[PDB]
């Protein structure tokens, strides 16, 4: 579907990532920086790991394998060796509730 | 120790391993077969960067360090073994007893502070069906079992095998074994006409990531291990296609091998059923340098008296050995040679683009760096050195 | 990044062209002859210290760096092409498109999320005058004739030549070719007699340090280089004297060769007339490693039609190529040679003596520190690096 | 300088000796025979790292550095010596006199300002004895006696000998050389039966630690020395026992030979007598580089006239030549190479266990460390160097 | 059973004494503080004099190679020492340091 | 003959050098440092570099090429790989106006 719920705001802390898993489709990340909203394909464009397993540091997300990083709100690589951007995926708060779109940007 | 700072801080999923350059310290490792060591002839070998003479006494083995605690000449350089339980130094005649290392005597000052005092290194060292392990460390050794594949040590299973040495690093060995895409290399195998397997080009994964592997860190004999599941949820592939067209195809024979595939530490891998499905592989990658590996290859077939045993054995010797130890594993040799270059430079463990199937070889990278027995340095082998 | 900086701070006119070790990223650079890459049979080769693969598919070029993205082996140890348009590694199957890099397919698993999402690097690739040119960059080329010499790629000049590995570093291939003063090791050249050259021994400068050189940095095409003026106000020397003594005369021929010189970016000297009054050579010295060069050497000679082709070609076949690529220029192979230990741990670049002749390797040096497009580094040849 | 700061910081006895990996400066070293180098004949050799060039210009010789000021190659690649007393650079023909080293001409550019305003480095030679020495150093040299051991340079006394390189540091062949329980490798030697020599197997020392040795350090010639005295008040050894039961004998010949064994700087060896009780050996362990030396031996024996030399003469290449320089020290070669491996990575410096004999060793790294004339570092062989 | 080494005053802290015996190996006898330890002079990896060497608190540490043993309890303290120091009972008795002829157990 | 007139003392300014042509002879090079003036050939010792092309830094000059050095009182080396003394000439301000001996010392 065009919007896939999430969660509550609320039920998220700035500074972290969940995963959000997709029947026939590849998992998302959604990332709270501060109180907005970013979301990206949650596979490292770089091999097969879990970018909500990383570690966050403002709005650069950190591959947990090889310490690649993308900006999660641009999808663009930060650090090597990450050369292929992410899809970012547009989020919306509505009543609270977080919408994360179910196809990417472009 | 062993890697840039830098590249372990980025492998924060397995720097342990990435450090793991010289091997794992504490755990047993074959090195030879019982066959090629005789009563009083001493052999030289080198493990984990380590030189080491073993010798057979009254039929038991027994390992010193090959270097002489004087002036840190290797022994083998001119054995002179004057008494059966004793190895004396060429140099200033320091000796040394096969069972406890103590230097026992001095021939050149048998007045000497010295005699008593020290010891030489020595090393636990096992024999198991036909195969010579040292334990490479420290302190009382674990049983052997620990560190083989289940059904390596079973009563009734009948080990023959070949040992060569190998020009890479012993991990991309180990990796080579484990992958399961890698298959594809195969395909034109000898074995594979000749013994009539089926053997596919690849696998589409099916499942969750946890579906793709069984981790064993709960096995009773303190065994660490994982168990590639990619074939449970997974397509096999005997079509391969470029733009939509075939352009290979897998093999179609009717002979099922490769149901189990298995890793274990310290870099064992065990394949059942294979190269026949009434028969084991288990190969084991030791490290010898950073440079080089034993690929220590065995064939296990269960024999029930010496009628099964012979016949095993003459199979092996024209069939198994020739077109499976050789045939089939040949093409794996200079698979491992052509990674050298990439990770030699340990860039490689940073730049590498991995896909679906690798998840085997991370869970095998994980497991290794949480349960190995301790990280081998170059101080191990120079001489430990610290400041308490 | 490729040098000490300690030395890199104490040679402040030129630091960029000593930390050139492995050459100049950014750059078009010859690397074979076209006739020596045929229809469906890839090349290897190494430039700038990159593994590249070229192939030919419906007569036109196309250049892969050799090394698979997956785990970084060369595709070359075992080349699988599988269709016309694409190479399969040996290894796992990724599959890639000659004419973009893009991996379109994965034999070992056609499900997998790394299709189409990612791309080996590739180089464009030229055939001009017979010579292979692949640029060495990123981005859009420039046009070939920037990096080029004044007449090479003229519609009428015929070009033949000569392609070898040296065992030196480029930068010393460059300085002999254009040093005014080396000419003394050519005074034996059987090209000297057996053409009946004019060949000094030296040169004694004259006017002011401006006046031996020109450097051109205005040419429309943009190209970057440096003329050797030494001639114009110097007396040549035809006769060498040690304490007033005259020790060796110079040669006394009639045909006048080598009226002008000239060094262009990225490392090609022209030199007119060569080697005979109606033809011009042609050379690159083109970075491989930081130990080796291709020394590509070219001839040139105004042909018309056919007929003149093919007799320059018998010519070349039976004078020029015996006569003066090999019985001129191997003098300047093993002169190259003498030079490597004194530079190889970039010492020579601080401790060299120079003398007057010397003005023109000092402004190809200042010229290529100037102009050049980009230092390759080593992190280029195994993988950028940057952390945010 | 050449170390670890780390290992130096913990050989507090003897940091500068550690240090000394090339060798000692401001010495004279021999380096091969007076009949090894005839007129206007250049030879080539490297001497503490060094390229040197030594020729002999009526009948006197003479030594410079075979590197040319300008470009840094080796003029030894192509000589050109084109007047009695000079030698030109094959490259751009500058041109040094062998007396001085002064640049004198440049037959490239007559006109040139550097002519007459550069030196290339020259060392002083002498021969004695018909050996070559070469003062390995800067400013005015002390008298050769300084640097050779009592006697060898006494009017009667007649030198013949053999010179080789052998791969070992210097340092590793100058403790074997003085070692007092290193006898035992040469104990099944063919010199010692041949020429019924007492050899024992060792020594149990005697008397206190400041008995074993007598340190010169003399300032009539300035000679600096250690003799090893452990036999003074020591037992030798003649029946090698292990757990009380006697495995092997020394040599009980009537020829008592090797009385007094001293080592003096820069590493000359001197035993007395040796290998026939009217002889004496003197051998030089002479450092070319890091990993390599000459071993030049030297037997002496007073003569009075030419018949006695001649017969000398006969006696050494018939007898002494095979039986004992080879014979005998040829064992003392192979065990300097048992010993790289351990010292190579400096850590033996650290690791070594020393028993009682070793006093003399440390007695010379001691008197070796206190009395050096300089440290050759690697800066002495590329340019020193010193920021303002 | 017991030697005369020296008055407690003729040693400062930090400081090592050689004390050599008539028919037997040296020993070194060190001053922590105003308490004093007795060992072996001979150091365990070789034939080092550790009365040549320099202490550090309770830690001598050896001219030869810089392995180091805890003076109190013989054991190492450094490498490449790996072999224990036999120690030795030292008595101050009436301005006097005495050290036992015996290594203690 | 002997001085050579080179310049006014205002006409270079402090930490700047001054190369100085001479027909028929090696050039100079005129250093001023602070409010003091020094010349040496302007010709490193060691190679084709102008010194007048290099680097000041209080009364040393650096050479551009290889980072030799030269005190400009003296004419001593101060940096390898320069190992020749630079030729020094005396150097006198009179009225403002800076002169240069003919001949070295
Ligand atoms: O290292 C190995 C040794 C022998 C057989 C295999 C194998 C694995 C999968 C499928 C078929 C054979 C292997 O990986
Ligand atoms: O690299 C080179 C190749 C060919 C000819 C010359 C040359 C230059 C001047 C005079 C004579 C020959 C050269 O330098
Ligand atoms: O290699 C050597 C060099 C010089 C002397 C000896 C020697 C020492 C003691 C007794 C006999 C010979 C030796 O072995
Ligand atoms: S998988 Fe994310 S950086 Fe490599
Ligand atoms: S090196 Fe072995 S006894 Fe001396
Ligand atoms: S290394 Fe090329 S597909 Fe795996
Ligand atoms: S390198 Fe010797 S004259 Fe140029
Ligand atoms: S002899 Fe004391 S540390 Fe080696
Ligand atoms: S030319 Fe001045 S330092 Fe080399
Ligand atoms: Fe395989
Ligand atoms: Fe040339
Ligand atoms: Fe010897």
């Amino acid at each position: 579907q065009i919007w896939l719920k999430v969660c509550a705001a609320s039920d998220m802390q700035p500074g972290t990532i969940r995963r959000v898993n997709r029947v026939g489709a590849a998992p998302l990340a959604v990332y709270r920086v501060g109180d907005q909203f970013y979301a990206t394909e949650d596979t490292c464009t770089h091999g097969i790991a879990s970018l909500s397993e990383g570690t966050l540091d403002g709005d650069v997300i950190e591959c947990p394998f090889h310490g690649g990083a993308f900006n999660v709100c641009t999808g663009m690589p930060a650090s090597s060796p990450c050369t292929v951007p992410l899809g970012v995926f547009e989020v919306e708060v509505k009543e609270g509730e977080v919408y994360v779109a179910g196809e990417k940007k472009l | 120790a062993n890697v840039d700072e830098a590249i372990l801080k980025r492998v924060k999923g397995w720097a342990p391993y990435v450090d793991a350059k010289l091997g794992f310290r504490n755990h047993w490792y074959p090195v030879m077969f019982s066959k090629e060591i005789n009563e009083g002839e001493p052999k030289t070998l080198k493990l984990l960067g380590e030189n080491l003479l073993v010798n057979r006494i009254d039929g038991k083995l027994y390992c010193l360090k090959d270097r002489c605690l004087h002036r840190g000449v290797q022994l083998s350089v001119k054995v002179e073994c004057k008494t059966k339980s004793t190895i004396t130094c060429w140099y200033h005649a320091w000796t040394y007893r096969w069972e406890d290392g103590v230097l026992c005597d001095i021939l050149t000052n048998p007045t000497s502070a010295q005699i008593g005092r020290q010891k030489l290194k020595t090393y636990p060292v096992q024999e198991a069906k036909g195969c010579v392990f040292i334990y490479l460390g420290d302190g009382d050794p674990p049983p052997l079992a620990r560190d083989t594949p289940p059904n390596f040590l079973d009563d009734d299973m009948e080990i023959l095998g070949k040992n060569q040495i190998i020009k890479s690093n012993w991990r991309l060995a180990v990796e080579n074994g484990f992958d399961p895409s890698h298959i594809y290399i195969h395909k034109d195998s000898i074995l594979v006409k000749d013994n009539d397997l089926a053997l596919p080009l690849g696998f589409a994964p099916g499942g969750d990531r946890k579906q793709q592997t069984r981790v064993v860190d709960d096995d009773v004999v303190g065994r660490k291990g994982v168990y590639d599941l990619i074939g449970e949820h997974g397509v096999p592939v005997f079509e391969g296609t470029i733009g939509g067209e075939v352009v290979r195809e897998g093999a179609y024979g009717e002979k099922i091998v490769a149901n189990d595939i298995s890793i274990w530490l310290p870099g064992v891998l065990k394949v059942n059923p294979f190269p026949n499905p009434d028969m084991m592989q288990f190969e084991w990658y030791v490290p010898i340098d950073e440079n080089t590996h034993y690929y220590f290859q065995t064939l296990g077939k269960p024999c029930a008296n010496d009628e099964e045993r012979k016949k095993y054995e003459q199979e092996f010797e024209s069939k198994w050995k020739p077109m499976a130890l050789e045939g089939f594993n040949n093409d794996d040799i200079w698979a491992r040679e052509a990674m050298v270059d990439f990770y030699a430079d340990d860039k490689g463990w940073v730049n590498e683009i991995l896909f679906e199937s690798d998840e085997a070889i991370v869970a095998w990278r994980k497991l290794a760096s949480e349960h190995n027995q301790g990280i081998q340095t170059q101080a191990h082998v120079s001489g430990l050195e610290h400041h308490h």
